[PDB]
């Protein structure tokens, strides 16, 4: 709910337009965007190219890494700088198996061979990595390393700022729509946005555009609906902006049905990675049973995925869901037993691991430490409850939803290149438009290091694309003006109909952003496998979701906004609604249940490797208002075995 | 969610910018030109990331746990420096914990993005190598990966 | 969420006290309260007794019947004025079986032998009852008759007003606590309240007090959490006030674990009684399966309850719950097929029943007709989705939660009289304190007519009690002053700590009513068999609920209020919190699942007629702050066989 | 929830009392002394009972379905009389339905609570009989119910 102190209204025609001409436009200054800005600045010199970074907030703390992170989840370690070395083949195998068999190995192997260099740069730039007395990076699990990362984002932001120059970074500018080449219906030409600090409309003309807006949250109703609706596990700041603009432009999406349901400390959603992998904490149901044991047999039907090590995350969730359905909650993270075991009676050792335990929270999700403080929970004395949160849509973490993107020429097989007009690393099916981080699908487990890395990859590819293809996109001024009117329409609608009621938020001719959002969350929660149904859905429910989303989409044409802040909220809602529709259509299309634990199609409860071992890709045609789906069979690109 | 202490907030005296308003990743912190004091404009959209809290030069911002699940009384107070950050955690029951963690091993603003890197070349632009590679990866050569036979 | 336009603050010491002396005090001017006022006015003449009715809103439309009702759910018909006559023994058997074997038959038979007279008076007073061409009352099902009841409450309010006199009716006065005899720890002496229209503290001194506040809603998080959090199926106006004040006084509660889960049209919660019983509508899952038939086998284990006709409501609920758990939603009410079948090809007949269908909604839950309009749903063309709402606590409807009350001398067996110091009809275990309607437990299926009737019964007994025992309790002025301080404490706390934050609703030293309510709803939803877990719970979850409620109860001492409206909201929250605690403790005590469909104890999934065919009664001792429970075995009072 | 039309609301300033403020069962309707016009002070606590709508002599109040599940466009408008009530249901798609139902068969304020009832007596006070019984029940004798042997 939002209650502005005062109005801040503008009519489209009263708003000045600022035109910005650049070569490479990066939308989103988070981890992937900063990686793109950093690398782009390096190669751009070859053609004296201009690189521009636009961010809706402030790059210093914007995005998922705002509070910092307690670990770098992706560090292969090909030389032995950490406590454990790994191979690239084992990593690729790991990711494909976690995806229950479906991952673009050309894309995964690609960011994996580059990621370590990115991590090494981070340390060089000042990021303090946990080290053993011997000087080795401290491992959390097999693929992650612990870090003192409170200033993780500020450090990376400084690197990007030093690389592209502050004069090329536009902050507090919300991008809401892409612009296409007037000369070519399947080519990008820039984007439009507006400032949230003043009345100013932005028109960015560019030769290449890189989507780095992060994923989408608040599509589904959370487990807390009051103030705590703000405590989403994933970045509440990311609202599927990239997904919206890209899909409207005609860029194909992939695996958009693949949402991620995080199992974390209940309510605060503090991290469990360190507790599970580093502290060796056990999770037990209300009766003291370690369900990863009691529910092990139930994974036998998922051969060979269920017999994989580590066990795929969705299957771990499935075990949790079985406990929940049987009514064995609360589920506890036995931190007290873990700390006691690790300390081994050594009081000084206990104090040290105790400090490590709290840092794991204070460096990334302070709310969990605050939750413990408010509820008088001392981890060395009592366990903490844990639970799965509502679904989130992103492609950099354990979820692989995002745009279908091209891979490197040396790894991408012919089977995966068919839909790309131009073969450039991380480019979407729309010429000149790239997608990175959460915006790039089918290659998850990137996390912080991998997302920055993917941005670097796309940035170099973008410079190459510009110098090789030499594009010269022309924006359609007629469309720009239409978009400018649309941009501020909510404010004009508020002024035009507010007199119909004595209450600004109870009007029959418009809905405010928070009202439309509550509605979206209810629809998704109840029909799109949200928490309301313990993540279950079926054809009828999904079809009803589309009907309700249709009503909502029509009502977006009657959105109202009272100030610039709420105008951004209005567009963030618009972005979320289309993201939700795409998610629903994708879930409806795949007639199987490949990721139990993330979602269940009760009408097609089994995993089908005979007919569905394929990536589901879709394209939205704005002109015809039609969605087209295609099945792209998975092919093993890298050598490995179960 | 975050909240501003009126007694300590000075609406950011004569500095060039309002810290809290400048840093908030969700555009929640703003100034009430009348009182000349800041406030969170939409608390149910607050991620409790503590960015505003850490950046307020007057330490006039604190966080009160979401009412949905937070009993009153708890608090986490940061004192962020240049090389480390200190935290004080106060429990509803009076228990007080103090920690201190490193946050950076180099001076702020000291990053040289491409330090030691060779200049880019048109030829290099066509390879799979990123800036600094394969040297920064630490391997004897650009990492190779076995393609499925 | 609440955002007052401006402050309306007062300190206890500056608020004037108005002392009202009366003989009989009725708290709540709803259906049961009006029944009490009406009947009390008749007998009061015998002793020149004064009768006082206090209502927090306005009697004309206050309570559950604000919109009116489409039927009178309880009309036995012992002479044939309706389409179907029934016997009292059949009615008692019907109620006991619906309660899965647990009902105070002395109390049920008692209101049943009186209810028809009440209904006849209602018609005489102007209530239009549906009639056949032959002049017989139109039956909905076996026990209900259809009425044109838009003005049902206004008519009943008029009767009560003509009876007691307007000068004896206090409106817009919220009662928050009872007063006890200074010289007798188990005798009532009056009550305290405050105006919500002006600064005035009320002290009512009475010889007999009758609790008629209605049940409790909003204890559990609803299926809609935005504006629609206001669309509770049951009366949002009833917040368990009677439950709170009575339990604090030491009056014993009974069957407080027995909540009611209503199955209604989804979201709007329109009635299904007419659709099921009158229009012969069918309920089917997403695959066209009529689950009352496909799930018949699951009811066989319940003996003899599962073979009863009609099927007990909790078991009907259980069948749909199984469908929901299997993921066979949406659940549909096939109105289109019901109308087509009833009309039988006659278009004029169709138009008539079509109008009857809409009246069923417009006379009782306009929101459902509005929902249909907003969603373009025409009942003759397409079916509507239905769903069970969140739990509600009340004793007049299908739930029997409330105070343990005495029955009539001629029906109540010695087994049920043990806990009553004085044997007056409907008197609680606290001398001089009566409970009626939703407030009287163990005798459900009263509904509108039965609640008004139970009020009449308690009223006559109250007059008899006064004239026979000549009660003369004395209030404790010290306690009154402490309660006056507590009454306005929230406002004073707001004034004292508001300066700690620049935002009124984000303060570390207090919680506003809506903030404490959001917290309560979440706790109950997640641990007390709310919708979050499909109505399942266990010992561990309930124990955690008590720990969380403990934190909340403590925080109630730090409630703040910005105006009189919010001050009332503050006490309504206090009332719900204690009601919630009693509910949790009751569910925790009963080690069985007797009402699957209303709630499931996963740790005691079976119905236990060997050790749990008893009423569960509890007493809260405020001085010691201890709860005590005892089992009172059920005994069949009325002659009937399965 | 309910909302007030500024153009039709006159703040009941030509009446002895404010109708909407007086009737609301949840104390939501109140007056903005500034505009001298009513408003719903807490819409998420509105039961959409339509009491304020029916009692507004200016017909200035309407209801806009809860945003959680209501698409824009629908409306139910009542016109309550003395013996009946008229309703117009307007669908989002434009369809309009009209209904009319009876609400009372006697004049308002005409109830004589104990009409025909004999005076109460001390003897009667000790029986199970309520006012008007046993005849108001329709029987010459008080209904009997068989107790289990
Ligand atoms: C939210 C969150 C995320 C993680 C974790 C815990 C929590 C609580 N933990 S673990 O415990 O789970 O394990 C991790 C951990 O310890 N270690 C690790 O490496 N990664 C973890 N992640 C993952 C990483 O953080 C993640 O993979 C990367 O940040 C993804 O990068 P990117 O895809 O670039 O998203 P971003 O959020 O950083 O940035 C997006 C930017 O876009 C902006 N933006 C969005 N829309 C926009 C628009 N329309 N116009 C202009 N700007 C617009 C954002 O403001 C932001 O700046
Ligand atoms: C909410 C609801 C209820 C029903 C139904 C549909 C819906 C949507 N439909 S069917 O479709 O389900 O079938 C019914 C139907 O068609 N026919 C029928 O006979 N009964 C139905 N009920 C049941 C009856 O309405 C019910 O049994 C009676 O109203 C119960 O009477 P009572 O127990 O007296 O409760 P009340 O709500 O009427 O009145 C309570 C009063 O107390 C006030 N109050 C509360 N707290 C107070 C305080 N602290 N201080 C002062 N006053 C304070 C209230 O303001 C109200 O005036
Ligand atoms: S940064 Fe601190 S001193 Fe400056 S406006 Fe914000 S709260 Fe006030
Ligand atoms: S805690 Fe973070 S999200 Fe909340 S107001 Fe401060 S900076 Fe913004
Ligand atoms: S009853 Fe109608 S005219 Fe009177 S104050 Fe309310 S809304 Fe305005
Ligand atoms: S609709 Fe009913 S609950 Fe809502 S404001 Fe009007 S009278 Fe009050």
């Amino acid at each position: 709910v939002y209650y502005p102190k005062k109005y801040e209204l503008y009519k489209a025609d009263e708003v000045p337009t600022e035109v910005v001409e650049t070569d490479i436009l990066i939308i989103g200054g988070g981890f992937s965007g900063c990686g793109a800005a950093y690398e782009a600045a390096y190669w751009a010199k070859l053609g004296g190219l201009k690189v521009t970074l636009v961010e809706k907030a402030a790059v210093e703390r914007s995005g998922a890494v705002a509070q910092g992170l307690s670990a770098i989840n992706t560090y292969i370690d090909l030389t032995g700088r950490s406590e454990r070395q790994n191979t690239l083949e084992d990593y690729v195998r790991y990711v494909t198996l976690d995806m229950m068999g479906l991952a673009r190995e050309d894309l995964v192997a690609d960011y994996a061979r580059h990621v370590d260099g990115t991590v090494h740069l981070f340390e060089k730039w000042g990021l303090p990595i946990w080290k053993t007395p011997d000087g080795k990076y401290v491992r959390e699990g097999q693929w992650q390393i612990m870090i003192h990362g409170e200033s993780y984002k500020p450090i990376i932001a400084e690197a990007a700022k030093m690389a592209v120059g502050e004069e090329n970074i536009y902050e507090r500018v919300f991008i809401f729509e892409l612009l296409k080449d007037k000369n070519d219906p399947n080519a990008v030409a820039g984007a439009v946005g507006f400032s949230v600090r003043e009345p100013k409309f932005y028109v960015f003309k560019a030769k290449a555009v890189i989507l780095a807006t992060g994923g989408a949250t608040l599509l589904f109703r959370p487990r807390s609906t009051g103030e705590a609706a703000g405590r989403t596990w994933y970045a509440i700041f990311d609202t599927g902006s990239g997904y919206y603009m890209g899909l409207k432009a005609g860029a194909m999406l992939t695996q958009f049905e693949h949402r991620f349901i995080p199992f974390r400390f209940k309510d605060g959603y503090g991290p469990v990675g360190a507790w599970f992998l580093f502290f060796k904490c056990k999770a037990k149901n209300a009766y003291g049973e370690e369900y990863i044991k009691t529910r092990a047999a139930e994974l036998e039907k998922y051969k060979p995925y269920g017999a994989a090590q580590p066990i795929p995350t969705p299957l771990r969730n499935h075990q949790v869901m079985l406990e929940i359905m049987d009514g064995n909650q609360p589920i506890y993270m036995h931190t007290e037993e873990a700390l006691a075991e690790l300390a081994g009676g050594d009081k000084k050792k206990l104090k040290h691991i105790y400090e490590e335990a709290f840092e794991d929270f204070l460096d990334m999700t302070v709310s969990q430490a605050l939750l413990w403080a408010c509820q008088n929970i001392d981890p060395q004395e009592q366990p903490s409850e844990a639970a799965p949160a509502e679904p989130y849509i992103m492609g950099s973490h354990s979820g692989e939803a995002g745009f279908w993107v091209c891979g490197p020429e040396d790894l991408m097989p012919e089977e995966y290149a068919k839909l790309f007009p131009l073969k450039y690393n991380r480019m979407t099916t729309v010429k000149g438009l790239f997608a990175i981080g959460d915006c790039a699908g089918a290659n998850p487990h990137k996390f912080s290091s991998g997302s920055f890395t993917e941005g670097r990859i796309a940035a170099k590819a973008a410079v190459r694309f510009i110098l090789e293809q030499k594009p010269n996109p022309e924006i359609d001024d007629a469309v720009v003006e239409e978009l400018k009117k649309k941009a501020y329409a909510p404010m004009e609608r508020f002024m035009q109909y507010k007199d119909l009621s004595t209450a600004d938020d109870v009007n029959p001719e418009y809905i405010l952003p928070w009202q439309g959002l509550v509605r979206l969350q209810k629809i998704m929660d109840e029909y799109a496998a949200g928490i309301a149904t313990i993540y279950k859905t079926n054809e009828k429910m999904l079809q009803r979701a589309l009907e309700l989303l249709a009503f909502l989409k029509e009502d977006l044409e009657k959105l109202a906004a009272r100030d610039l802040h709420e105008l951004m909220r209005a567009w963030e809602l618009v972005h979320r609604v289309w993201t939700a529709e795409a998610h629903v259509r994708h879930m409806l299309f795949r007639k199987e249940t490949r990721w139990p634990g993330y979602y269940y199609r009760t009408d097609y409860p089994e995993l089908n490797d005979e007919e569905w071992k394929c990536f589901v890709c879709s394209k939205y045609d704005a002109e015809k208002d039609e969605w087209t789906f295609e099945k792209v069979p998975y092919v093993q690109v890298i050598e490995w075995s179960f | 969610p975050s909240f501003v202490n009126p007694e300590k907030c000075d609406g950011c005296k004569a500095l060039e910018r309002t810290a809290c308003e400048y840093i908030c990743p969700n555009d929640l912190m703003t100034l009430d030109k009348e009182k000349m004091k800041a406030y969170n404009r939409e608390p149910d959209m607050c991620w409790e990331c503590y960015s505003c809290v850490k950046m307020c030069p007057q330490g006039a911002i604190d966080v009160r746990g979401y009412v949905d699940y937070s009993p009153l009384g708890g608090a986490c107070v940061p004192m962020r420096g240049t090389s480390d950050i200190m935290w004080t955690v106060k429990y509803r029951n009076g228990k007080v914990l103090r920690f201190k963690f490193a946050i950076r091993t180099t001076p702020w603003g000291s990053i040289q993005p491409f330090e030691g890197f060779p200049e880019p070349t048109e030829e290099a632009l066509k390879s799979e190598l990123l800036a600094g590679e394969p040297e920064i990866i630490g391997t004897s050569e650009f990492p190779q990966v076995k393609k499925k036979a």
